[PDB]
Formats: C-alpha cells, structure tokens, sequence
RNA sequence: GUUUAUUAAAAACACAGCACUGUGCAAACACGAAAGUGGACGUAUACGGUGUGACGCCUGCCCGGUGCCGGAAGGUUAAU
RNA sequence: UUGAGCCUUGAUGUGUAGGAUAGGUGGGAGGCUUUGAAGUGUGGACGCCAGUCUGCAUGGAGCCGACCUUGAAAUACCACCCUUUAAUGUUUGAUGUUCUAACGUUGACCCGUAAUCCGGGUUGCGGACAGUGUCUGGUGGGUAGUUUGACUGGGGCGGUC
C-alpha cells in the first residue's frame, strides 16, 4: 500500500510522509502500533491541511520570538542605581531578575530566564553587557550601566 | 628424535635415527603379527649371542 | 464453514476438464485464513476467518467500516 | 554522444587510422558477411589510390586517369609470374576469368570496375574513396574512415556507413558501432 | 596473498611414495606436492630422486608466502625420507630443528598378514 | 486352534518362532472433504506393513529386467 | 554471500622452409619511453613446470619495416575480438545470517467455570518457515468409465481383409 506515517519511522519512515509499505508490515506492525495509517486520500488531505498550519504559520511567529530583539538594540541601555564603595565600584549588583525584571518593567518585556549576565553586570559600577534570550539561535545584546545615585 | 640444530653447519646430523626407531621397528611392527614364532626368532637370536 | 465473513466467498463447484476433455465435479476453496485483527477503536483483537480477497478489503475499507457490515448483518464476532 | 564524437579522436602523425568496426550478428542458421564492390561512402575522403587491373595494351590511355596510377598489360600477364618478392585491385566482370594468374597459393583483390566503351566515362565514380572490409573470424566490418583533416563532416560515415546493415539470419543482432584508433579507443550507440 | 617467513615442512614418507607439505606454526597447509604427482608413476615414484623433485615443486609453491625458515617433521621410512630435507636446504630455505614423527604403537591394531611373495 | 451356516475340515487359514522393511511421537498407519478419533493414556525391548512358519542342520551364485533406495555435473523439462 | 545473463577493463597462442613458443582479418612506413625503458633480483600467479605477464624494485637511455624466405609478416603501435580464463558492478533470484509482529503450538498458567471441549488472557518454544487456497509439472489399478474387429466347413490357433 502507500500508507502515511506517523513517528519517525526507521529506514524509510519521516515523521509525516507518504512512502509505500508491503501491506505484511503496514497491518500486523506499523498501523497497529500507530506508526503509520493507510492513505486513504480522505487522509491525504487531512495532511494538506495539516502541511500549511503549525509550519507556514507558526514560524513567522517565531519570527516574533526574535523580533522581541529588534527592540533589544533599539534601546540598548537601561540603567540600575546602584551605588559605588571607596571608588566607583558597584555598592549593588545585577543578575538575571535584576536584568530581566529591569528590561520587564518598561517597553522591553522578556521572561526573566532570558537575560544572560555572564558573572559580570554587577560586580563594579558603569557600563557593562549581557546577552538577551528569546530564540534559540537569535539572543541579542543590550548595554547596561548601573547608575551609582 | 629431535635435533634443534644451532649456527654453523647445513648438514644433517641427524645420525640419531639409527639409534632408535626407524626400521628398528617399522620394519618390526610393519607386516605380519608373528606370535609364537618370535619365541623361535628369539631363540635363534641368542643360540648366536653366546659365541 | 469454509465461508470468508468480510465477502460472503464459499467452495463453489465446476469442472476439471481433463485433455480429453473430460468433465469431473470438483470444488474451488476459496483462500481462508483465521486472522488476528487490532482494532483500536475497541482496545480489542477480533480474529476472523477471512480469505485474502478479504483482507483486502479491510485494508481498504477499514476494519471499523468492514466490522460494521458484520453488525448490520447480525453476524457475530 | 547520441549520434557520434568525432571530436573523440582528440599524438601520432595523422588519425586516418580510425577504423570502422560496427558489429554483426553471428551464423544462426544460413547468412553472410560481404562488402559490396569497394565501398565508397558519401565523403570523398581524398585518397589517390594505386588500382592495378587485368586490363589490356589498348586501355594505358585513360583507364589510368580515374583514381589511380597503372593498368597492368597483358605481356605482364605471366611475363611478371616468376617472383614471390617481384610480384583496390580490379578483375573485369562478364566472361572473364581471374585463376590463372591471381588464385595460387592470399590476398583481398576482386572488384574495380568492368568498362568496355569507356576506360573512364564522363560519371562512373566511387573507387578513389574507399576500401572494402569482409570476414575475419566472428565478426567482419574491418576497415577505416576520416581523418584529422575532419570533424563533423566526415561523421557521414555514421549515416551512410552504419547505414550499410544488410539481412541478418534468425536469432541475432548486428549493432554495435566503434571507431578511433592510433590515439585512443571507443563509440556510443547504433 | 598473505605472508608468514616462520614455518613447517612436513614429509610423509611411505615405501609406495612420499609426500610433502609445508605449514605455517599452527598448521594451516601453505603448499605440498608429491612424488607420483611430478611425473614417474610405480617403481618410478619410489625413489628419492622423485621426493627430491617434490621438495621442489613444492618450495616453488610455497615461496608464495615469502617463508625464510622452517622446521621438518619426518614420518615413515622409505626413500625421500632425507634426500627431500637436502632439497629443502639447497632450495633457499634455512632450517632450524629437524625431527622424527614416525608413529609407534605400544602394541594396539594387529598389523596385516600375508605377503607370500 | 480356524474355515467354505446349506455337496470341500483339508495338505487350505492361523499359530509360536524368524526375517525384512517403515516409524523420534502432533509417529508411521488407519476412519474421516473437516472437526474429532483409533495407533496409545503406548514411545523404538514400542507401534505399523510385508513375507516365512515349532524345532534340528542349513539357507550358495545373479543387480541385466521390473521394483525400491541414493546421487547430482550435464542434458531435457510446467505455470510463470 | 553465491550459481547465470549483460556492460566496461586485462590475458594469451611450442602446423613446416626461418633473424623465432606467427590467433584471424584491418588501419598501418613511425609510434614509443625522461607522464622516468631494455635486462638482471625477487614478490602474487596462470600451468601440457614449455614458459610467460606484471605492481614493486636494482636499474639509467634506444629498439625497428618490405627486409630474401612463409598458402598468410611483425613484441613497430592500435582495434572490433575468437581459443579460454580472471577481477568490481548492474540486475534477477537462490542459498546462507538475525529479529518479531503475521502464523504454528497435540508446553505451562489465569479467567469465564466445581469443565481433559471451547473462547479470551499471560508466559514458554517456534517463526515468516510450517501449513492452507489458486495455478502447475510429476506420481497415481487406490478408485472410475470403457475398449479389446470381422471372415472361419463350431470356436480357438494359423491364415486372410
Ligand atoms: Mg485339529
Ligand atoms: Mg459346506
Ligand atoms: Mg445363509
Ligand atoms: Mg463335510
Ligand atoms: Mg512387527
Ligand atoms: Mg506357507
Ligand atoms: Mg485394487
Ligand atoms: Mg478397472
Ligand atoms: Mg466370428
């Protein structure tokens, strides 16, 4: 038969393809055990529909899972006060909720475990950097500089 | 029976097998089995061995 | 009895015809085979005695379908 | 190619020698493996031969002007017949005779042109251009083409060479083109 | 093929005719020949002219594996018993340690009867 | 011992014994379109078939023919 | 993995007069090797142990042609290849390796169930074999239906048509 399958499928499967089965193992193996389902054309199209969804769609909106970065470096500094000791150096220190819920609270909104501050930031006073998570490939750097007020 | 012969020399040596088997007993053992018959054998070979 | 219960296929009778061309009653079996099913929409094996031109059909048609047929019918499985 | 690469013969002196030998089919009942009377080939090919006929002492006037150079007389019959070291070909056709003095005890002579109005006559051309190729052991076809003077122009030896499949037997198949040679090897399909 | 330079020259030598064999250390057979198989058949092959021979025929067979020295095992009487180890050394083979393999039973099987002659 | 109930009781059948041959058990074999059975709640010192016919002394020669068993290199050879 | 096709790529020839272990015709009067040779020294190796080929290598720079003979002339070079053989593939199985999930179970167990049937279930052993359907070649007095002439000094035998 032709049969659609499901999972992955070893040495001729794909996740979603239409390959073609010796009708042994198609019953008796994969469609029992729901790895693949005959290809009825009814079902053909059910798949049509289900090859312009989640793909087409949904990964322009993870061109929105990036884009959040667009305004990463439209901005790029916000400022902390925190102090300085006996020279400019940071009477505070600034993590990731400190980096996240100081990019959060304005038109910058990130979720807090989205704000890589390498050992860093906060230590001493000024300018320093930190890499900005949204999207597995696209982060994006900022520039911020905690204000001793 | 065995010579594991060493360095200098391509020859033989092997003058051991006279002092062993061989046709000592390969020609023995080869044909007929005998039986009483090695007592008249036997018997011939030491009528000879006294002089 | 020798009957396929997805297509109704029995023994049916004819001819062998010899090269004289002699007649003699025979009968042609159809292909049976008492088959372990899975159907999932009753988390449940249905084993049927069906001959290959059978299991065809339920390939095509569809177990639930073909099972369907039989209820209709009031033939039990 | 689909047809031929006559730009295939691509460090001898000249590739002359590439020699047509398109396969036939084998003896599968009653068939043989013959060439005609010199084939020519529609390319002029410009080779000024030497054809030496059984001709007379009356035709060393013209019938030496037509594609080759002497006409052998009919003194030089058996008058040059004692010799082994001293001694394409032509044999006139109709009621004569070529066994006693060229059927002895081994070479390729047989046709060349049988003329008895004209030794060469306004239109009688096709010797000066090519050779013949006959039987040698499971096949034939044996015998050359072109040049390095050539190139898509002397591939007319491929539509009017490969054209000269003649009846085969029952129970074969003659088509297997290859030329080139003194350089490289090798030809397509049929 | 292969390659081994460390081996056995094994010899059966029978009054009817002989037979050699080279073999690796394990005894894996590399090369043999015999002596009624090099030509002389009968009284013929019953000489140690004809082992010679098949001590030949035989290094030019087993030369195939590049083998430099060997070992000899000596089983039966007969001729080619030694005059096939002098072909062997002459051949281009060194020879390390020669021996007599001859079986000898403790008095098991009786042994044929007849021979008449 | 058995047998032709009703023209044959015998030298015919059987018989213990012997031999050959098949059978590893869902045995071979047999009743059965099948299911189910017998063989056997047995298992090769067992079961089937076949001939011979207590016992004594013995049982030679022939494998061309037919039958059976084994073999595969080639030859020929079905549906397809 | 292996038996057959089929496609490239390499082998090799002791009929006689002879410079000599000439495969058949065909191109064919200069190709070649410093893109590192002849001939020595071995390697794998074919085999009528007659001898050949070659990757490696010591090597270090020319061989040839109608040459007159031979029914047929060049290891001068190249071809489509025959004698027979050999190596990868392409394809077709077939034989051979495992798996489990179809299927087999005349192993053990659970339930329906106080049941040596059956069904379902679990587990063990098998396992794409086995077996069955359709088609097909072989076997097939076990069974079946039949045939097995007439003339004739009765019929049969012989003879005859
Ligand atoms: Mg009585
Ligand atoms: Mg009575
Ligand atoms: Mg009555
Ligand atoms: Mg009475
Ligand atoms: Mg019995
Ligand atoms: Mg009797
Ligand atoms: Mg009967
Ligand atoms: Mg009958
Ligand atoms: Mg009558």
């Amino acid at each position: 038969m032709q049969v659609i399958l499901l999972d992955k499928v070893a040495n001729l499967g794909s996740l979603g393809d239409q390959v073609n089965v010796k009708a042994g193992y198609a019953r008796n193996f994969l469609v029992p055990q729901g790895k693949a389902v005959p290809a009825t054309k009814k079902n053909i199209e059910f798949f049509e529909a289900r090859r312009a969804e989640l793909e087409a769609k949904l990964a322009e909106v993870l061109a929105a899972a990036n884009a959040r970065a667009e305004k990463i470096n439209a901005l790029e500094t916000v400022t902390i006060a925190s102090k300085a000791g006996d020279e400019g150096k940071l009477f505070g220190s600034i993590g990731t909720r400190d980096i996240a819920d100081a990019v959060t609270a304005a038109g910058v909104e990130v979720a807090k475990s989205e704000v890589r501050l390498p050992n860093g930031v906060l230590r001493t006073t000024g300018e320093h950097e930190v890499s900005f998570q949204v999207h597995s490939e696209v982060f994006a750097k900022v520039i911020v500089n905690v204000v001793a007020e | 029976i065995k010579v594991r012969e060493n360095e200098p020399f391509d020859v033989a040596l092997r003058r051991f097998k006279r002092s062993c088997e061989k046709a000592g007993v390969l020609a023995e053992v080869r044909r007929r089995e005998f039986y009483e018959k090695p007592t008249t054998e036997r018997k011939r070979a030491k009528a000879s061995a006294v002089k | 009895s020798r009957v396929c219960q997805v297509t109704g296929k029995r023994p049916v009778t004819g001819n062998n015809r010899s090269h004289a061309l002699n007649a003699t009653k025979r009968r042609f079996l159809p292909n049976l085979h008492s088959h372990r099913f899975w159907v999932e929409s009753e988390k449940r094996f249905v084993t049927l005695r069906v001959s290959a031109k059978g299991m065809r059909v339920i390939d095509k048609k569809g177990i639930d379908t073909v099972l369907a047929e039989l209820r209709a019918r009031g033939e039990k499985y | 190619k689909v047809y031929t690469i006559d730009e295939a013969a691509r460090t001898a002196k000249f590739d002359e020698t590439v020699e047509v030998h398109a396969k036939l089919g084998i003896d599968p009942r009653r068939s043989d493996q013959n060439v005609r009377g010199t084939v020519s080939l529609p390319h002029g090919l410009g080779k000024q031969v030497r054809v030496l006929a059984i001709a007379k002492g009356e035709k060393i006037k013209e019938a030496e002007e037509a594609g080759a150079d002497y006409v052998g007389g009919e003194e030089i019959i058996q008058k040059i017949l004692d010799g082994w070291m001293d001694f394409v070909m032509g044999a006139v056709g109709s009621k004569l005779g070529r066994i006693l003095g060229p059927r002895g005890l081994n070479p390729k002579a047989g046709t060349v042109g049988f003329n008895i109005g004209e030794i060469i006559r306004e239109i009688k051309a096709g010797r000066i251009e090519f050779r013949n190729d006959k039987t040698g052991a499971i096949h034939a076809p044996v015998g050359k083409a072109s040049f390095p003077p050539e190139k898509l122009a002397d591939n007319i030896r491929a539509f009017i060479r490969a054209l000269e499949a003649h009846k085969p037997e029952g129970a074969k198949g003659t088509f297997l083109r290859s030329v080139y040679v003194t350089t490289t090897m090798g030809p397509s399909v049929r | 093929r292969k390659q081994v330079s460390d081996g056995v020259a094994h010899i059966h030598a029978s009054f009817n005719n002989t037979i050699v064999t080279i073999t690796d250390r394990q005894g894996n057979a590399l090369g043999w020949a015999t002596a009624g198989g090099s030509g002389f058949r009968g009284s013929r092959k019953s000489t140690p002219f004809a082992a010679q021979v098949a001590a030949e025929r035989c290094a030019d067979a087993v030369k195939e594996y590049g083998i430099k020295n060997l070992e000899v095992m000596v089983k039966g009487p007969g001729p080619g018993r030694e005059s096939t180890i002098r072909a062997l050394n002459a051949a281009g083979f060194r020879i390390t340690n020669i021996t007599d393999v001859t079986p000898i039973p403790h008095n098991g099987c009786r042994p044929p009867k007849k021979r008449r002659v």
